[PDB]
């Protein structure tokens, strides 16, 4: 019940070594249903960066179908969670490619995206983790086009940790424009998992602080948030895994992490893929309780 | 050349910097600033640089400001504050307007906007304590609580003056110190009055700006200041005219064409009240 004796129980299965015990009973993927024919098609290949972390063909982010994209093919998954009657609602993605980006912002414009948040660098290691699918301040390519969306970066304020980008998406052919509120975090290395915990929690409460921004001026149901890594499944299940719990530990709930992570990768595959990712999660429910 | 790199002084002194497109405008700006503080009702809100002629002049938020910091500012660094001043604190009713409401009031008291005589400036710090410090767990040295003004031991009278009225007020929101100190300073004279250097219709320099009631021309030599009924706002050249029909003058044309912006703002603001 304690916020203080909450932090003992996760403390000690830490220092017990139950958390390594529990994350390698917990299934990579969906048992039955796992079908994911529609990103296993020759014709989508060319739109996945990993040809085994696919969505499932039910929970699968659907674009509006064209005739270069006949499937309306995103390798993005609906990610619709419950506990005790509070629901999440999010989208997960992998980092957009090259011949990827005008479907990611078809898929920020139809979904109504208006936060994203990106886990990590657009580089890491000289492997690429994301397309740089939003123009750069500074140059002179401030505007990028991809299909009938044209966005535009208009400021960007750094902190330590994360980088807050404010971008106008501007739909061409109807001439509608929309704010869309760019978060990412940097100080993810380049091998293993942060370890500025106090850091990793601030990006979370900067998604926050942007969730309540944007809700306060929609009256009538509230979009997902768009997180994506380089595959959307491990940096990116520790955020949406981290952000779940912290709201269970802020309307006192009980915690059952290998539940919800259980539901979590009956939606996406392997959210949360190595164990390190996991530990890191126990590790930053315990900082955030310690508060005060 | 393509960006601008702005420092955005928050209220409480804290600093953001902003990587700004040539295209962004202030409004742009102004609602990022608002994200940050938590801040819902962004209307009573601006920002304001200072100028070539260190004159503070609030930002077009419906223009670029990246222009506006080249063009007509020192350096490129705008701060944070109240615009429209409303006549009833009562009315601000969200939390978090009320407490960004408290620090430029407090910042108006403490760098002399709003001139209070030495009794006010102690009553003022004793409120304002029970908010920035709080029930204390026994401090005052610490950080400033009073105006510009000082002589040492009047600084030790005052300070234990501050500290007896401390204890007073104890038990009570923090919340409730800010509405209360800021009720006191709502009904004082010059709050929330803007003065703009010009010359009257004699060359006799005096201060013209636009007050709740209307606009009021003070002057500089003594004269009882008037507060004009009016028709309308115009502007002409270096002049500035309202309509009843008065002209004063002011620096240039661009200091005047300036000034009608607010007043119309400012009428446009409180009539809507
Ligand atoms: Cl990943």
């Amino acid at each position: 019940a304690t916020n203080d004796e909450r932090c003992k129980i996760l403390e000690q299965r830490l220092e017990q070594g139950m958390v390594f015990t529990e994350y390698e009973r917990i299934l990579k993927k969906r048992l039955v249903d796992g079908e994911c024919s529609t990103a296993r098609l020759p014709e989508n290949a060319e739109r996945n960066r990993f040809q085994d972390v696919l969505p499932y063909d039910d929970v699968r982010v659907e674009l509006v179908p064209t005739k270069e994209n006949n499937t309306g093919y995103i390798n993005a998954s609906h990610i619709k969670v419950s506990v005790s009657g509070i629901e999440w609602d999010y989208i997960a993605t992998q980092g957009p490619l090259q011949n990827t980006c005008q479907d990611f912002w078809q898929m920020v414009w139809e979904q109504g995206i208006a936060i994203i948040a990106m886990v990590t660098a657009e580089e890491e290691g000289g492997r690429e983790k994301s397309f740089r699918y939003w123009p750069r301040l500074g140059s002179r390519h401030n505007t990028v086009t991809y299909g009938r969306f044209k966005i535009t970066t208009r400021f960007r304020t750094d902190s330590g940790c994360y980088a807050t980008t404010g971008l106008k998406m501007k739909h061409l052919l109807t001439g509608q424009e929309r704010t869309v509120w760019h978060l990412q975090y940097t100080d993810w290395p380049e091998h293993g998992c942060p370890e500025d915990l106090k850091g990793f929690l601030s990006y979370l409460e900067e998604i926050q602080s942007v969730r309540r921004h944007t809700n306060s001026t929609s009256d009538p149901p509230n979009p997902p948030l768009l997180v994506h890594s380089s595959a959307g499944v491990g940096r990116t299940g520790v955020v949406i895994l981290s952000e779940i719990m912290i709201a269970c530990l802020e309307h006192n709930e009980v915690l059952d992490i290998p539940r919800v992570l259980d539901m979590l990768r009956q939606q996406r595959m392997m959210l949360v893929q190595t164990l390190c990712q996991y530990t890191f999660v126990y590790r930053v429910l315990i900082q955030f309780l310690k508060s005060s | 050349k393509s960006c601008l790199v702005a420092r955005i002084q928050l209220l409480n002194n804290e600093f953001v910097e902003f990587t700004l497109s040539v295209e962004s405008t202030g409004q742009e700006s102004l609602e990022a600033v608002a994200q940050r503080l938590e801040l819902r009702e962004v209307t009573y809100f601006s920002l304001w640089y200072y100028n070539k002629q260190n004159q503070r002049r609030w930002v077009d938020l419906e223009k670029p400001l990246k222009k506006q910091l080249d063009k007509y500012a020192l350096e490129p660094t705008v701060y944070f504050g109240v615009v429209f001043y409303v006549p009833s604190v009562s009315q601000l009713q969200q939390e978090i307007t009320r407490y960004q409401y408290y620090l430029q009031l407090k910042k108006d008291i403490l760098e002399g906007s709003i001139p209070c005589t030495l009794e006010q400036a102690i009553q003022l710090a004793g409120l304002a304590v029970q908010a920035d410090f709080g029930d204390f767990d026994q401090f005052l040295q610490k950080f400033a609580l009073f105006p510009v003004g000082q002589d040492e031991k009047v600084l030790e009278e005052a300070t234990q003056k501050v500290a007896l009225l401390h204890q007073k007020y104890r038990g009570l929101t923090a919340p409730d110190a800010e509405m209360l100190y800021m009720q006191e300073v709502e009904r004082m004279d010059g709050y929330g009055e803007e003065s703009y250097p010009a010359k009257d219709s004699q060359g006799s320099d005096i201060s013209i700006g636009a007050c709740l009631e209307g606009i009021f021309v003070k002057h500089k030599n003594g004269r009882h200041p008037v507060v004009f009924d009016i028709a309308n706002m115009s502007h002409n050249k270096s002049f500035f005219a309202l309509e009843l029909t008065i002209q004063f003058q002011t620096e240039d044309m661009e200091t005047a064409k300036y000034i009608w912006r607010l007043c119309v703002a400012r009428h446009k603001f409180y009539r809507l009240n």
